[PDB]
RNA sequence: ACCAGGUUGAUUCUGCCUGACGUAGACGCUAUUCCCUAAGAUUAACCCAUGCAUGUUUUUGAUAUGGAAAAAUGGACUGCUCAGUAAUACUCACUUUAUUUAAUGUAUUAAAGUAUAACUGCGUUAAAGUGUAGCAUAAGACUAUACAGUAAGAGUGAGACCUAUCAGCUAGUUGUUAAGGUAAUGGCUUAACAAGGCAAUGACGGGUAACGGUAUUACUUUGUAAUAUUCCGGAGAAGGAGCCUGAGAGACGGCUACUAAGUCUAAGGAUUGCAGCAGGGGCGAAACUUGACCUAUGGAUUUUAUCUGAGGCAGUUAUGGGAAGUAAUAUAUUGUUUCAUAUUGUAAAAGUAUAUGAGGUGAUUAAUUGGAGGGCAAAUCAAGUGCCAGCAGCCGCGGUAAUACUUG
C-alpha cells in the first residue's frame, strides 16, 4: 500500500509449535505485556541492527570503520543498552560491534518506562506500573508521560520521580 | 549453447521450452476470459428453478441436496450445492440466490460430482447466520 | 488544409503506418501562387507571429543589373524563353525563380560587345530571374553575358 | 498544452529556496529577467523567510508600496521581481545593505556590508563585438551593453560596475594564480586559487589545499591576487569540510 | 538462508496433488476512545432533471457623484478521464549557421482631416432575437530594430509484451536534378529520368482483458514482480471533417456542415453536449454531503478589499497504519471511560490540549470470531441418530458404547 498505510510485522512462519509458545509466554508474564503483537515490534528492530552489524565487520573501506560504525555505537549508547566506550581508540570499535552480537531481546525490553518504575522502589509489581502510568501520576523531570512503552534514555534515568502535584503524593 | 557471445541463441531457445509449463500455457491463450463459467468475480446472482438431489460416489452413501439456477451476468444455467443441514426448507422457487466457489482452483472437491459452487445468501439474509437462528426469513 | 507532416508516409522497410493524433496548426501550408505578366498587383499575407509576407499575382517592370558596367536599371518584361522543371509554363507565361526572360533595351546603355550587338539593334535583351517572386514580392536578376549566354541558347525552342 | 505554463508545483521547487514541503501545494513562478532560472529567487520569499519583516500577504504590500526597497539602486514595487546572484539590495530607511551569494551548503544567504561596498557591483564578460557605425561593445552576463571601454579587457575577464553612473570603472583580467568564486555545478560556493587553466576546465586549489576541477562558465574570478580581495568573503570562506572531518570533530580523531 | 500428509503385505526412488505464508478487490459475524490516511479505475469513453464553477480595470465618464456603454487585458493555464497508439509516444546522451516568441531586463532610433456606441424618440414577433430616424453625439485608431531571459517547434542514435497453424515484402516505395510551400531542414507536394530500399541478428502480418517513465512496496546472494494511486510527459471532450480571432487554438463552459439520439411552439420557427463540483438513472459482486468559505498556498500585466466547486474546513463509511482501555493492592479500600463546565481556539462553528464540577459501579455502560482424529496447539466428556440426516483443502468418520454429524 502507501507509505502511511503499509504494515510493519507479519505472522510467524509456523503458527503452532509447542517449543515456541512456551519460551515466549515466559517473556509476556515477566515483563507485563498485553498483546502478542506489541512483542513483535520490539524484536524486529533488534534484528535490523544485527543485519547491519555483520556488514561492518566485512567492509574493506578505510572510512567505513571511521564513520558509520562510530555512528552505530552511539545510538545504542544514548538509549543506554550499551554502557560506554572510548571512540578514539580503534581496537575498541571492533569490540563494540562484537559486543552487539551478545545481546538479547531482554536488553531492549528492560529499558521501558513501565519496567523501569518497578525496578526502582516506586512500584510493587510490574502490573502496579501499568495501572499507575495511565492515570497520570508519574512524571519525568519536566514532562508528564502517559505511555508505558516509552523508551528511557541513558542520561534521563535517575530523574524519574512522582508527580509533585498529584493525589499520589500528599497534595 | 554455452558461450560468451551467445545471448541471442540462449533467449530464443529458452522461450520455446517455457511453453510446456501447464500453468503458463493457459496464461498465453487467455482461457480465463474465454471459457469462464461465472465470469471474473468472487460472487454472482441467480434465479432458482429446481430443487433436486444427487447421490455421492462410492464408497460413501448419502444424498446431496442441490439447486439449478440461472445467472444474470452471463445468462447461463448452472447448479449449486446447498451447504448446511435443514437449510433447503427456507428456499422457495422464483427467488434470488448468491453463489460462492469451493476453493480448489476450478475443480470439484469432496465426493460431490461435477459441481463446483455453493449458495451463500437467500433474499439478502446470511445462510450461515440463519442456520444459527439469529434472524428470520421474511 | 495542406499539411507538411511526415506521419502518413510508409516506413523504410515498406510497411504501413498508423496515426494517433489529429491535424496540428504548426505545420500549415498554402496553395501555389503563379505570378503572371500584366498590370501590377500585390496582396499581403499574415505569417506566424506577425512577420508579414508579400505575394505578387501579376508582375511587371522588374529590376535587373548590368554586370560589366555595374549599374542597375528598370526594364519591361515581354516573354519567357525557358523554364527548368516544367515546360508548360512557357505557354501560360508564369514567372518563377531561375527562368530566363526577354526584356526591353530602351533605358539600358550597353557597351560594345560582339554578341549583344545584333539583339541591341532590335528592342530585346535577355535576363534571368534570381529572386523568389511569390514570397519576396518583386523580381531581380542579372543580364546574360559571355559563356552564360552560350549555355542557355542551346536549350531554346529553335 | 497549446501554450505556456503559469502554475508551478512545490515538490519540483528548487531545494535552495529553503521552503517546507509541507501543507502548501503551489509555489510562485517568478518573472522573466536578466538572470537564469537557477540563480534567481522571488522577492516575496526574501521578505518572509530569510529576512523576517512580514507575517502574511498584507504586510508585504506595506513595505513595497512605501518605496524603501532599493535593488541595484532602483525602487521596485512588484513582488514577483527576481533577485539574482551578486546584486546589492538595500532599504533607504535604517541604512541596511546586503550582498547576495550562496552559502556553503547550496543555500541562499544575505551578508551585511558597508556603504563603501554598497556602491559598486561585479559581473563577468561573455561576448564582445563592434556594432553599427564603428562603435565597440562589451556584453556581460546579465545583458547590459557597454561601449568605449579599455581595449585590454578580453572576452573572459571580469568588470566592476559603478551602479550609479552605469559606467565601467575597473576590471580584473583572467590568468593563473587568481582567487576564484564558483556558483554552479556539483560544487557551489568554493573559493579557490587557480593552478592550471585548461581549455574547458580549470584546475584549482582550495584554502585547505585540496583540488577540484570545474568548467570555465561556472566560475567568476573576484581578484587577481590573494591580497586584492575586491569583495568581502563569507564567514566560512567556502571551505566546505568533508564528511570525514565532520565525523572527526564529533567524536575526536582516531588515535593510532 | 527451516519443511510436513497422501500409491505398498512391508522397503527404496521418480513424479504430481494438498497444508503452512504474502499483495490488491468483494463478502459473513461483532465493535468504546483519540490522531494520521483513503473512497464509481476494473463492466458502460453508456444516457442526464436541477443548482453552481471566468471576469477584472478612472482609460474616457451614463441629461445620472459614481455607473452606462465603448476601449484595454485574460479566457490556449488550472481541473477531469485512459478510448486510441508496440512506436513517430516515453527516457537518456547530442545538434539546430535550419527556426518563431505578447508580458521581462539593458540599450539604439523616430515623431489639421475621418466612424460608431451608450442617449432621445417611433416600432416588431408564441418564444429566441432583431429594425428606421436625430448632416445624431464621445474617448480610440490611421516608429523600427539588436542582445540577453522564459516558452515552443524540428532532427540523429540507442533501449522496451505474446505469436512460424504469420517467409518473402515494398511502387511516392529508394535515389538524382529543378521548382512551389512553410517561421524553418526534409518525397513535405509536383514535373523529368533511373531501378532501387528491407529481411531467420525475424522483414511483412495477427492478438492485447497495452497510456509510457518515476517517487514508493515486497522477495533476494550478481537480480525478479507489482506500480489506476505522489510527481513529470503524451492524447481526447457523442462520432468525423473544416475554419475565424490571436504572440500562442486545428480550441470545444468559441463558430459551420453531415451521422446517431432528442427537447420547446400559438405550427411560421427556435434550440442541447456533467470523462468540471454536488446529484439522479442504467450496469454490476463492487464505491460518500443536490454542505459552509476566501482563514493558509496559488493564478488572473503593481493582487494590502474583486473573482476563484482551483484550494482549504467540516459530515458519511470496519480502506489500512499508530498511542491506548475493560483494573490494581490486600468483602473492603482507592480511583480509569459513558455526563457536564470554564479558558485556549475557530472566517464563524467543532475537535485536541490545561483546569474544574458532581454521582458510584468491573456478574459492568464497558469482548468477540474460529477450532478440539492426523498435518496442527486443545476432550476416547455427556445426551440423542443409526450408511439416514450430515461433516470433510488432502487422508478419511456415520451399521444402537461416535473423543470425526446434532445440542449441552
Ligand atoms: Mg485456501
Ligand atoms: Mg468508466
Ligand atoms: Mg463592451
Ligand atoms: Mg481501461
Ligand atoms: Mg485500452
Ligand atoms: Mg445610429
Ligand atoms: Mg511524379
Ligand atoms: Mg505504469
Ligand atoms: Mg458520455
Ligand atoms: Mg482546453
Ligand atoms: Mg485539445
Ligand atoms: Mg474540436
Ligand atoms: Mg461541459
Ligand atoms: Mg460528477
Ligand atoms: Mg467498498
Ligand atoms: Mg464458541
Ligand atoms: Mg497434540
Ligand atoms: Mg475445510
Ligand atoms: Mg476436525
Amino acid at each position: 500500500a502507501n507509505q502511511f498505510s503499509k504494515r510493519l510485522v507479519h505472522k510467524p512462519r509456523n503458527p503452532f509449535e509447542k517449543d515456541r509458545l512456551i519460551k515466549e509466554m515466559q517473556i509476556v508474564g515477566k515483563f507485563g505485556l498485553k498483546n502478542k503483537h506489541e512483542l513483535r515490534l520490539v524484536e524486529k528492530n533488534f534484528s535490523n541492527d544485527k543485519k547491519e552489524a555483520r556488514l561492518l565487520l566485512t567492509s574493506n573501506k578505510v572510512e567505513d570503520i571511521s564513520i558509520n560504525s562510530r555512528n552505530l555505537l552511539d545510538k545504542l549508547c544514548t538509549a543506554g543498552i550499551l554502557n560506554g566506550i572510548d571512540l578514539t581508540s580503534k581496537e575498541e570499535i571492533l569490540n563494540g560491534l562484537n559486543s552487539i552480537l551478545d545481546l538479547t531481546i531482554d536488553s531492549y525490553l528492560e529499558r521501558t518506562l513501565q519496567y523501569k518504575v518497578y525496578s526502582s522502589g516506586l512500584a510493587k509489581s510490574v502490573h502496579h506500573s501499568r495501572w499507575l502510568i495511565t492515570k497520570g501520576q508519574i512524571s519525568i523531570q519536566g514532562v508528564v508521560i502517559k505511555r508505558p512503552n516509552y523508551v528511557v534514555k541513558a542520561e534521563e534515568e535517575a530523574f524519574i520521580e512522582l508527580t509533585p502535584y498529584s493525589w499520589s503524593n500528599n497534595t | 549453447m554455452n558461450g560468451l557471445f551467445a545471448a541471442n541463441d540462449l533467449i530464443k531457445s529458452r522461450k520455446v521450452k517455457r511453453r510446456s509449463d501447464p500453468y503458463y500455457r493457459k496464461k498465453i491463450l487467455g482461457t480465463k476470459y474465454k471459457h469462464s463459467k461465472i465470469g471474473n468475480g468472487p460472487q454472482a446472482k441467480g434465479i432458482v428453478l429446481e430443487k433436486t438431489g444427487v447421490e455421492a460416489k462410492q464408497p460413501n452413501s448419502a444424498v446431496r441436496k442441490i439447486v439449478k439456477i440461472q445467472l444474470i451476468k452471463t445468462g447461463k444455467k448452472i447448479s449449486a450445492f446447498v451447504p448446511h443441514d435443514g437449510s433447503l426448507n427456507y428456499i422457495e422457487l422464483n427467488d434470488e440466490v448468491v453463489v460462492e466457489g469451493f476453493g480448489k482452483k476450478g475443480h470439484s472437491c469432496g465426493d460431490i460430482p461435477g459441481i463446483s459452487y455453493k449458495v451463500v445468501k437467500v433474499q439478502n439474509v446470511s445462510l450461515l447466520a440463519l442456520f444459527k437462528g439469529k434472524k428470520e426469513k421474511p | 488544409g495542406i499539411n507538411h507532416r511526415g506521419e502518413h508516409k510508409r516506413k523504410k522497410s515498406g510497411g504501413k503506418s498508423v496515426l494517433h493524433r489529429k491535424k496540428r496548426n504548426n505545420r500549415r501550408g498554402s496553395q501555389m501562387a503563379a505570378t503572371k505578366v500584366g498590370s501590377t498587383k500585390v496582396v499581403e499575407k499574415r505569417a506566424r507571429g506577425g512577420n508579414k509576407k508579400y505575394k505578387a499575382l501579376r508582375l511587371n517592370e522588374g529590376e535587373f543589373l548590368y554586370k560589366s558596367g555595374n549599374i542597375i536599371n528598370s526594364s519591361k518584361i515581354i516573354e519567357v524563353m525557358y523554364h527548368p522543371t516544367n515546360n508548360d509554363y512557357v505557354r501560360t507565361n508564369t514567372i518563377t525563380k531561375s527562368s530566363v526572360v526577354k526584356i526591353s533595351s530602351e533605358g539600358i546603355k550597353i557597351q560594345d560587345e560582339e554578341d549583344l550587338k545584333e539583339m541591341y539593334e532590335k528592342g530585346y535583351l535577355y535576363a534571368v530571374i534570381n529572386s523568389r517572386p511569390g514570397q519576396v514580392g518583386k523580381a531581380e536578376g542579372e543580364i546574360l553575358q559571355g559563356s552564360k549566354l552560350e549555355f542557355y541558347t542551346n536549350l531554346f525552342k529553335k | 498544452t497549446g501554450g505556456p505554463r503559469k502554475h508551478l508545483n512545490r515538490k519540483v521547487a528548487p531545494t535552495s529556496w529553503k521552503l517546507d514541503k509541507s501543507i502548501g501545494t503551489y509555489a510562485i513562478r517568478p518573472h522573466s529577467g536578466p538572470h537564469k532560472k537557477d540563480l534567481c529567487i522571488p522577492l516575496a520569499y526574501v521578505l518572509e523567510k530569510f529576512l523576517e519583516y512580514a507575517n502574511n500577504r498584507k504586510e508585504i504590500q506595506i513595505i513595497l508600496k512605501s518605496k524603501n526597497i532599493k535593488i541595484n539602486g532602483k525602487i521596485i514595487e512588484k513582488r514577483k521581481y527576481p533577485v539574482g546572484f551578486g546584486d546589492v539590495l538595500s532599504i533607504i530607511k535604517t541604512d541596511e545593505h546586503y550582498r547576495v551569494f550562496y552559502g556553503v551548503d547550496k543555500n541562499f544567504t544575505f551578508i551585511k556590508i558597508d556603504k563603501e561596498e554598497a556602491n559598486f557591483k561585479l559581473a563577468k564578460v561573455t561576448n564582445k563585438k563592434v556594432m553599427y557605425e564603428n562603435v565597440p561593445y562589451i556584453f556581460t552576463n546579465d545583458g547590459a551593453c557597454f561601449k568605449y571601454c579599455d581595449p585590454a579587457i578580453n572576452i573572459n575577464d571580469t568588470v566592476k560596475i559603478d551602479l550609479e553612473t552605469r559606467l565601467v570603472v575597473d576590471y580584473v583580467s583572467f590568468k593563473e594564480g587568481d582567487v576564484v568564486f564558483v556558483m554552479r555545478g556539483e560544487d557551489t560556493g568554493r573559493v579557490g586559487i587557480i593552478k592550471k587553466i585548461q581549455n574547458t576546465t580549470v584546475i584549482c586549489e582550495d584554502l585547505s589545499n585540496k583540488e577540484f576541477e570545474t568548467s570555465i562558465d561556472s566560475m567568476i574570478v573576484i581578484g587577481d591576487n590573494e591580497e586584492s580581495l575586491l569583495i568581502s568573503l563569507p564567514e566560512e570562506k567556502g571551505i566546505r569540510l568533508t564528511a570525514l572531518e565532520e565525523s572527526n570533530l564529533k567524536f575526536g580523531e582516531i588515535v593510532e
